RNA sequence: CGAAUGCCGGCAUGAGUAACGAUAAAGAGGGUGAGAAUCCCUCUCGCCGUAAGCCCAAGGGUUCCUACGCAAUGGUCGUCAGCGUAGGGUUAGGCGGGACCUAAGGUGAAGCCGAAAGGCGUAGCCGAAGGGCAGCCGGUUAAUAUUCCGGCCCUUCCCGCAGGUGCGAUGGGGGGACGCUCUAGGCUAGGGGGACCGGAGCCAUGGACGAGCCCGGCCAGAAGCGCAGGGUGGGAGGUAGGCAAAUCCGCCUCCCAACAAGCUCUGCGUGGUGGGGAAGCCCGUACGGGUGACAACCCCCCGAAGCCAGGGAGCCAAGAAAAGCCUCUAAGCACAACCUGCGGGAACCCGUACCGCAAACCGACACAGGUGGGCGGGUGCAAGAGCACUCAGGCGCGCGGGAGAACCCUCGCCAAGGAACUCUGCAAGUUGGCCCCGUAACUUCGGGAGAAGGGGUGCUCCCUGGGGUGAUGAGCCCCGGGGAGCCGCAGUGAACAGGCUCUGGCGACUGUUUACCAAAAACACAGCUCUCUGCGAACUCGUAAGAGGAGGUAUAGGGAGCGACGCUUGCCCGGUGCCGGAAGGUCAAGGGGAGGGGUGCAAGCCCCGAACCGAAGCCCCGGUGAACGGCGGCCGUAACUAUAACGGUCCUAAGGUAGCGAAAUUCCUUGUCGGGUAAGUUCCGACCUGCACGAAAAGCGUAACGACCGGAGCGCUGUCUCGGCGAGGGACCCGGUGAAAUUGAACUGGCCGUGAAGAUGCGGCCUACCCGUGGCAGGACGAAAAGACCCCGUGGAGCUUUACUGCAGC
RNA sequence: CGAGCUAGCCCUGGCCAGGGUGAAGCUGGGGUGAGACCCAGUGGAGGCCCGAACCGGUGGGGGAUGCAAACCCCUCGGAUG
RNA sequence: GUGGUUCGUGGAGCCAUGGGGGAAUCUGGGCGGACCACCGCCUAAGGCUAAGUACUCCGGGUGACCGAUAGCGCACCAGUA
RNA sequence: CGCGGGGUGGAGCAGCCUGGUAGCUCGUCGGGCUCAUAACCCGAAGGUCGUCGGUUCAAAUCCGGCCCCCGCAACCA
RNA sequence: CCGAGGGUAGGGCCCGUGACUGGGGCGAAGUCGUAACAAGGUAGCUGUACCGGAAGGUGCGGCUGGA
RNA sequence: GUGGGAGAGGGUGGUGGAAUUCCCGGAGUAGCGGUGAAAUGCGCAGAUACCGGGAGGAACGCCGAUGGCGAAGGCAGCCACCUGGUCCACCCGUGACGCUGAGGCGCGAAAGCGUGGGGAGCAAACCGGAUUAGAUACCCGGGUAGUCCACGCCCUAAACG
């Protein structure tokens, strides 16, 4: 989708909005299973650690279910599909037959009315979740766990997905939304299908405000400020850095790798 | 234009208050000295009810 | 003590000088008094009137109210006071806060961290204009009243009776409970009209005894209705979820409703009743009282931004928590308890005066400055919190009286020309509101557009089309259309209310910034690319613990640069950077010990110490420019000259491409050619010899957008020729109050010399009675600041790197 | 020792008269094989325009021992973000 | 790897100690300035212990100390205005 | 005016700093192949080294004086 | 009332001129090269695309007006 | 109409083997690539050649034709669904309903453009290495758009028989 606009105001011409057709007549969220008071704040205890944040629409947290072995075997019916301000993926709310309700990040396909479930059993269909081993090599899938019982963590962004590649001992090779081939443990669930609402990468914010709404204040270039507060700074009419591009704190930012070398997680990785 | 003193009872006891100064090691010393110097008033005289 | 722009105090000097804090304005009669322009009273005049009038909150803390007073405080006076002396004055179960709740955030047992001090920290506690919660209308006082009193209406506890029901938690659920813009229907506040009701009065000055003028025609008030409107399905089976349990909640499945029908829950009327009650007139106030009065308390229309409220519709940025409240069960208890009526009894603590866009708050002041929320009437102008006049209500801004010079501030007007003024139409004018004509290039189809340019605009009578409230009508209230006519110099007649255009530069645009000399071409900005980051992420703060990141996960997050959009971003990896290279060279501790040394009489003990094995790091080998960067010279050559498509040679890592080019870049330069002009170092278009453009420190453009920056026209004009007149506030004269910087002392003249090189002061001559006042500013190398440019001092800081030397960090 | 000025963020409340302009979506018609789409009517979108409060601080004058240690007058920017 | 000592690595002992190795009970251990021999001194890795010594808020004494711009900031209702 | 770089056969460049020895590419001349010209092949010629001085036995080469040439600086006022 | 025309303002077409500019046509014996016609010595021709003093070259696909 | 027939006609989904390139391991050395000849480059840091294992994309050998289908452009592994055309026979139904087709609408190789994905091989441009008097060419080693997918534009052609 992606709503468009006629130019009746510069900016609201290039501006592009999402299409909330996929939003089952829902909107008002569900008390109980979410929301919780969401403590918004751009800095830690005192100081500001991440810069340029703050401001932007008030938000309510939708406490989603990111570990599904909670209900192994208990099937549930997908009730609605709603908007979640805390993420890029739309989320689906679903009523188990157990009578319990919980939200799930909504996969592309999954339609309201559908029945979905989790566990070793589970049929390989959009929405169902199973330990990685029991999933057919090659099938795509989202909401992966990295270590058994620790909760989902990979491919949860709007319309992202990972594809299974092979098996190898108690591990199974994956291919993350980034292109890295990772070795994940067999016992990590991963609900099948891709995340959906993949038009998300196409929304043209539009104006200055639009960014402000999502809570992101203006970002000033180092080049603008002085030597006192950033490498690229001073002296006359602009300047060409004058040294290898660096961050406010001073480490190179055009090429310098960061992953800490001797990490134990190294051996389970294979790509880029 | 607007100036720098905008009186506020709450802020004043809340900041230069007595329990305020007792709470920290530096403030407790603030008291010591003032006590040791004589000062009729150890801390500002906030008021009302 | 004679000096330190010395320290403290005292007193001069300028000086009776400048000022006396808004240009909203005062004049008079009459009291009080030792003394009145300044106090009290009355009459007259002017200002505010989305306040300069009322009501809260913050702050203030006795300033409120009386009596008695002026020494000082008041920019004069002062009998006055916000002043001095004294006494009086603030009354709450319902207003506000607390014996209720929770948010950020504090604090903080459990724990975790840190040399100590201390740091983090789920529970819990605290935490308030946020949730919850029971009072309205009048009366009185010199000062308080939603507080006292009067009328009417409630809230909890506790104790009784009357009974109902398994009662029952700090625990489970339900609810509480939410965005923004736009709105529906019915109401009330508020307002207008009245031929109707009720009223002291009044016929003036030429007309008027008139449906005449003036004044006023309500307020609150339970149940009960009535009119709006909000909430809500009712059963029964099954039940593995809602961290023990639930009959509740959720989830299925069968019935009945789908309707607000029915319960409730508010608002509004109506309401037993309680109360208020104008003008004018008589009084005595520093003000209030009495009468008016058995006052009337009537009908239409306008109408909410408020109320019904958890109303609806649309949208993307997706919109607190806990408690009260209902419900559900548990340990327990069921002679308890809990629920419903009725009674009696009980109901603490703090705030209440007064100021409050200001003389009582923040500005050293009775300071033209600042200060959150609510009310803010009427007429007219299209509307409006706008504008002008005015209600109510409050002010005449705490020095005055004269005079009518220059000059200053502010303001009005102009002959003829009109930008000739000038850095520049800067300033000043012009235009101006509404309605209807009518609108170009260009364009990103929106725009440009209020383009430009025009006409209409007052009253009178006549005809005629709509609505709205009333019944399909009268009235009252809104929009109209036509047609005759009248008066002015002039009809948004007064106040509020664009000058327009062409063209280029710069930036997309709305936005942001140097509080207090810079609002921009700077910053930000959607968007573009590179790069890091697989999640105990990267990265940042902290010693750590921990936190942000983020309850996020590659369509995600950190950094960097460019800066919408269109067309596009060329060659150099030689150097510096980062990225990749399980080979080599070098490499510290350490491992290894050939070998040598010191002592011992010896075993020993104690030192050195070559091979060799030893990481990252550098060296080495490659990648890489939307990484740091860079992207030539000297000749020769075409059948007129001229020029060079061609060639030659040297050095490069490679030898700037497209596109732009006398530029925001051009030194020589007012380059040269064209346009505008009477004339154009500016402007605009060209040329290319680009001193010294050129591609993400982006290149060339672009509709639109601008308190940006040039150039040009038309319009208008005091900008100017070149001034003149007028107004007011000062200036001046008088009474009152009365400063300041500066000051070696002064009896402080011209030329011409001289002098440390710019003489009132020395020399010579000339001139010149003594002292004031208004004015002008040449001088006293005039005041102001130990010159901010400069140099000096082995003075100080801020900033940079391949300066040195450390440290964090890795 | 200070964030009662000032900068930024957090929680929580409050405020912006009255005019313009007319987006999408609707509804009807036209069109087609069905469409795209074109007209009306409705609708009330916008870092939309005019403009008070309010928030500013453009240009000029005055003020400069001031009313004021940032003032006043005229004028001008924005004003549903 | 550092501190303490006059000791700044110096031939650098001793006294303390974060790091790593890691004993012995008298024929056992440390020291006498690398180390070794000899000759000597001491008996670590647990603790307490008056006295002489420091100081002057308070009381007293005494001044080739001040005498109200001095002497404490304060002779005086001052750590006040 | 000041700083440093440079004048070499016809053209463009080496040659010095460690003095004795002028080298390269092109071009020019003679000869070949071709019908002929170019290409290609075979041979050959050409340099007071900007000039006036001396330094040494000996100067392109070292050192001073001028003649042009090129590039860099001309700041604070 | 209309009304010849006169003044104001904005549009539409055509005509002429303008520094310089863009390609063109034509011009007996100027320069550079050699694209095409013989297998033109890389078969050509083509549409498009990038590039180059010039002819032109190369890519992608097409055609016989070649093998 | 009824009843059949051939076909790379179309769309969408799904899949299969061959070879290349890279990755990892085995084993194995002193050269491999390439040309007219060579040079760049590739390799003792373990190349080339061989074996096993894994990723990824594109194109479908034999059938295959001088063949078929399509209105054209064009369509070629296999399977499935949706889909258009086209011929045959039977001579049953309609009953002149027929042809062309200005404009319009639609399709429309390739390259090219937009946004998003994908990227093995190839390959404009471009860097080198030869060739030449000179080579911005033909030849060789590199190599970016592009080539491929989705959707949207582009409407050209020796679109030819
Ligand atoms: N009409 C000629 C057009 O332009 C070009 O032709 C132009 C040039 O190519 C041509 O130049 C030729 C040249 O080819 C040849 N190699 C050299 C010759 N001297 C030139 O000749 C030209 O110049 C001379 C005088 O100078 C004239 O007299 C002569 O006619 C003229 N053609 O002169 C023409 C214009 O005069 C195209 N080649 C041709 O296809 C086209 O038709
Ligand atoms: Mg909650
Ligand atoms: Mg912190
Ligand atoms: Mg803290
Ligand atoms: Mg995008
Ligand atoms: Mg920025
Ligand atoms: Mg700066
Ligand atoms: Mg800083
Ligand atoms: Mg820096
Ligand atoms: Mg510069
Ligand atoms: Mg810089
Ligand atoms: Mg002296
Ligand atoms: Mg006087
Ligand atoms: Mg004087
Ligand atoms: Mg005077
Ligand atoms: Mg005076
Ligand atoms: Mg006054
Ligand atoms: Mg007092
Ligand atoms: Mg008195
Ligand atoms: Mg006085
Ligand atoms: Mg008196
Ligand atoms: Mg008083
Ligand atoms: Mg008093
Ligand atoms: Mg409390
Ligand atoms: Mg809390
Ligand atoms: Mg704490
Ligand atoms: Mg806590
Ligand atoms: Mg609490
Ligand atoms: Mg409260
Ligand atoms: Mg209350
Ligand atoms: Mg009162
Ligand atoms: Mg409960
Ligand atoms: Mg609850
Ligand atoms: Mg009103
Ligand atoms: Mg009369
Ligand atoms: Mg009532
Ligand atoms: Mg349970
Ligand atoms: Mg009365
Ligand atoms: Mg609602
Ligand atoms: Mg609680
Ligand atoms: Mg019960
Ligand atoms: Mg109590
Ligand atoms: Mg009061
Ligand atoms: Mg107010
Ligand atoms: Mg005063
Ligand atoms: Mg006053
Ligand atoms: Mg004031
Ligand atoms: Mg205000
Ligand atoms: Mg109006
Ligand atoms: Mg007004
Ligand atoms: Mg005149
Ligand atoms: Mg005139
Ligand atoms: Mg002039
Ligand atoms: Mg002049
Ligand atoms: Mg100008
Ligand atoms: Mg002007
Ligand atoms: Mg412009
Ligand atoms: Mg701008
Ligand atoms: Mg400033
Ligand atoms: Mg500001
Ligand atoms: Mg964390
Ligand atoms: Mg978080
Ligand atoms: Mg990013
Ligand atoms: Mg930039
Ligand atoms: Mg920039
Ligand atoms: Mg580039
Ligand atoms: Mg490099
Ligand atoms: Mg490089
Ligand atoms: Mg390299
Ligand atoms: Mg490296
Ligand atoms: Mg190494
Ligand atoms: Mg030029
Ligand atoms: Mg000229
Ligand atoms: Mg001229
Ligand atoms: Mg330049
Ligand atoms: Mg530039
Ligand atoms: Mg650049
Ligand atoms: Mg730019
Ligand atoms: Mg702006
Ligand atoms: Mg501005
Ligand atoms: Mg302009
Ligand atoms: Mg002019
Ligand atoms: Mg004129
Ligand atoms: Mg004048
Ligand atoms: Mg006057
Ligand atoms: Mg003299
Ligand atoms: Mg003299
Ligand atoms: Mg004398
Ligand atoms: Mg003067
Ligand atoms: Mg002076
Ligand atoms: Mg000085
Ligand atoms: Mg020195
Ligand atoms: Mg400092
Ligand atoms: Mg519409
Ligand atoms: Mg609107
Ligand atoms: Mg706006
Ligand atoms: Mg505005
Ligand atoms: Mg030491
Ligand atoms: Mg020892
Ligand atoms: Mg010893
Ligand atoms: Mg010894
Ligand atoms: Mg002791
Ligand atoms: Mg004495
Ligand atoms: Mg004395
Ligand atoms: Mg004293
Ligand atoms: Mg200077
Ligand atoms: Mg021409
Ligand atoms: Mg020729
Ligand atoms: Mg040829
Ligand atoms: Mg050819
Ligand atoms: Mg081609
Ligand atoms: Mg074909
Ligand atoms: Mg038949
Ligand atoms: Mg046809
Ligand atoms: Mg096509
Ligand atoms: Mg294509
Ligand atoms: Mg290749
Ligand atoms: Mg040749
Ligand atoms: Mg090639």
């Amino acid at each position: 989708a992606v709503k468009k606009f006629k130019p009746y105001t510069p900016s609201r011409r290039f501006m592009t909005v999402a299409d909330f057709s996929e939003i089952t007549k829902t909107e008002p969220e569900k008390s109980l299973v979410k929301p919780l008071k969401k403590t918004g704040g751009r800095n830690n205890q005192g100081r500001i650690t991440v810069r340029f944040r703050g401001g932007g629409h008030k938000r309510l947290y939708r406490i989603i279910d990111f570990k599904r072995w909670d209900k192994v075997g208990i099937p549930a019916k997908v009730a609605a599909i709603e908007y979640d301000p805390n993420r890029s993926a739309r989320i689906a709310l679903l009523h188990y037959v157990d009578g319990e309700k919980r939200y799930i990040i909504a996969p592309d396909g999954l339609q309201v009315g559908q029945q979905v479930v989790a566990g070793p059993d589970a049929p390989i269909q959009v929405g169902n979740a199973l330990p990685l081993r029991f999933i057919p090599v090659g099938t795509v899938v989202h909401a992966v766990e990295l270590e058994p019982k620790k909760g989902a963590k990979l491919a949860r962004a709007a319309g992202t997905s990972a594809q299974i590649q092979g098996r190898e001992g108690d591990y199974v090779i994956l291919r993350l939304p980034s292109g890295e081939l990772r070795k994940v443990h067999g016992e990590c669930y991963a609900t099948v299908g891709a995340v959906g609402n993949a038009d998300h990468k196409n929304i043209v914010l539009g104006k200055a405000g639009r960014s402000r709404w999502l809570g992101r204040r203006p970002h000033v270039r180092g080049a603008a400020m002085n030597p006192v507060d950033h490498p690229h700074g001073g002296g006359e009419g602009r300047a060409p850095r004058g040294r290898p591009p660096a961050s406010p704190w001073g480490w190179q930012t055009k090429g310098l790798k960061t992953r800490k070398r001797r990490k134990p997680s190294s051996r389970f990785i294979i790509a880029r | 234009m607007k100036r720098t003193w905008q009186p506020n009872r709450r802020k004043r006891a809340k900041t230069h208050g007595f329990r305020a100064r007792m709470r920290t090691p530096g403030g407790r010393k603030v008291l010591k000295r003032r006590r040791q110097k004589g000062r009729w008033r150890l801390t500002p005289a906030v008021r009302k009810r």
